[PDB]
């Protein structure tokens, strides 16, 4: 991608303003419920799973993990390389599920911002989302 | 396929959030031109097809009517969709790869206005619920 | 959906192939674990896991009876493979997003040993009949 | 993509042996078949299809279209910018149609190679056409 200022100026600001232990914990929970499948992974109810430690601690890992992609747009798929190894290689994660996560973070997002999250937000958002998607399920491009 | 807990929780949300289907449609209209700009095609006719537009506020009103009918119709989606699916596939030539697209645009727009109502719960029964309707949809395509 | 079309089209090309079905199998689970590594893992508690072995050969032949079964209840997917798909969900947890590969799969072995039969008409038919087997498998997961 | 050299001979190899007058039509006529929202752009029957010379014409057109590819295999994303946007912009195809063709381009060499056509072979032609496929639909990495 070439990012142009606007797309950078928007993720940075959605960045700043998200509280990582609110959204990062909800967005995780929501795609342990929403794909189930993916709960496999945290088990080493829905209520059960809104209020687990385990995972909540992972999803604000994921915020913080996008962070360091935040800080440097033109350099994504590098900076992922060893934590999409992690996952494939000792984690076994299937790459289809960071796409289905992500849409559960977009939404979460969605639902804190309310009508601040316009399509144009929206737009740059999934983009930046999609690109370290990509770096991490390791798509061939 | 939809169970019949999945047939509650959708036709509960919907009983919740119906009211605002005009705004949802028009609001997931706009975000699906803007965001995914290979939808926009189909809606060149349109004298103006910007978020702000009064055509993409009329069609709104028409797409969500399509999503009211399928919460009436969920027991037989293939049938309560079959005109629906024959205009998209044969009149209209809308790429099926669309549909998706608008269902996501569409669970956006509901989590933006209901945060409260659109739990996790009712994302899974909601999003299996627009699967369905996808699948529908595309019945006259192949 | 499945038409009629679809049902005898796929009840034609299997009557024609299916003599060849172990072989279809052990062939189809080799490209997978070899194109798609993501699916390796499933399998590794097999001693060998490479196209030559003997556990893919005779895992192969239990993958394509259940395309067989799948064959025979064509006219109702969900039921006739809830039981399948119970176990694919509950006691291996295969990602679900893996049955669309596996289906490319097949695809592409019965292209490699049935061209003559395996037709543009004899694949769109056998792909929506695929497609319909995926989301059946796919019934308990969610 | 970083290729091994073994990727670039089987890629090279397919090629060289591919008949691009037969399979170009086949894969063509094959995924209008297949997926037959994708007739519409060559109308400007099953058996009406696979005649069709304009059908036929663009199928080859495919075929000549992957070679620049295969001559720079480091250079895709770019050598495929132009015909993307043509793609896009001029023709309005559907970015999702690429991955249907491609599958159908596959098939059908599957069907011409027949046994050759190993898990090993696959894999490389299938990468080759998923960067080809990412280029032209323009996907985010
Ligand atoms: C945007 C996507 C993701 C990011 C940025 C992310 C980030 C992280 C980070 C920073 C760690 C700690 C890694 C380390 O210890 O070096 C980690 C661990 C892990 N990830 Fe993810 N992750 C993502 C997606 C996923 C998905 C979708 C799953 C499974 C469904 C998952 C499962 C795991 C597990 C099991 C661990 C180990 C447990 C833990 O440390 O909490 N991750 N991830
Ligand atoms: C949730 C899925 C969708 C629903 C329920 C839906 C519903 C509707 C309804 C009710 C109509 C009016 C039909 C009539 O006149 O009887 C229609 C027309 C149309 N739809 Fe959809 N649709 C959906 C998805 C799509 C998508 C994905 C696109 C394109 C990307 C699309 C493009 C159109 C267009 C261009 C028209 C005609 C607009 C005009 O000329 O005024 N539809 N749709
Ligand atoms: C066309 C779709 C598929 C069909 C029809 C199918 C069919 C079968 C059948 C008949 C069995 C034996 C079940 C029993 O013991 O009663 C089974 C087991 C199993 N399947 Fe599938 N399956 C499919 C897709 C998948 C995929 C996509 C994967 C993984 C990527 C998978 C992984 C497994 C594994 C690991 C076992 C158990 C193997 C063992 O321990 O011996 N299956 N499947
Ligand atoms: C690997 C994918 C593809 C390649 C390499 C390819 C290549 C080409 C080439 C070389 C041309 C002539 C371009 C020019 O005049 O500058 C062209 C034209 C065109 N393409 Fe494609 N194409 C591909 C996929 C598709 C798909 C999937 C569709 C539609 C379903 C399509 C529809 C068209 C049409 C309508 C034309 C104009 C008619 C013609 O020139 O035959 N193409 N393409």
């Amino acid at each position: 991608v070439e990012w142009t200022d606007k797309e950078r100026s928007i993720i940075s600001d959605i960045f700043s303003h998200m509280d990582y232990d609110d959204i990062g914990p909800k967005a995780l929970s929501r795609c342990l419920i929403v794909y189930p499948w993916t709960q496999r992974h945290f088990s080493g109810n829905a209520e059960a799973i809104i209020g687990n430690a385990n995972v909540a601690a992972h999803g604000i890992k994921v915020l913080h993990g996008l962070d360091r992609g935040v800080k440097n747009m033109d350099n994504i798929a590098a900076t992922y390389a060893d934590l999409s190894t992690l996952h494939s290689e000792k984690l076994h994660v299937d790459p289809d599920n960071f796409k289905l996560l992500s849409d559960c973070i977009t939404i979460v997002l969605a639902a804190k911002m309310g009508h601040a999250f316009t399509a144009e937000t929206q737009g740059a958002f999934q983009k930046f989302l999609a690109v370290v998607v990509s770096a991490l399920g390791k798509q061939y491009h | 396929s939809l169970s019949d807990k999945d047939k509650a929780a959708v036709r509960a949300l919907w009983s919740k959030i119906g009211k605002s289907a005009d705004a949802i449609g028009n609001d997931a209209l706009s975000r699906m031109i803007v965001v995914y700009p290979q939808t926009k095609t189909y809606f060149s006719h349109w004298p103006d097809v910007t978020p702000g537009s009064p055509h993409i506020k009329a069609h709104g009103k028409k797409v969500m009517g399509g999503i009211a009918l399928a919460v009436s119709k969920i027991d037989d989606l293939k049938t309560g969709l079959m005109e629906l699916s024959e205009q998209h596939a044969y009149k209209l030539r809308v790429d099926p790869a669309n549909f998706k697209i608008l269902n996501h645009c569409i669970l956006v727009v509901i989590s933006t206005m209901f945060p409260k109502e659109f739990t996790p719960e009712a994302h899974v029964s909601l999003d299996k619920f627009l699967s369905g309707v996808a699948l529908a949809l595309a019945e006259r395509y192949r």
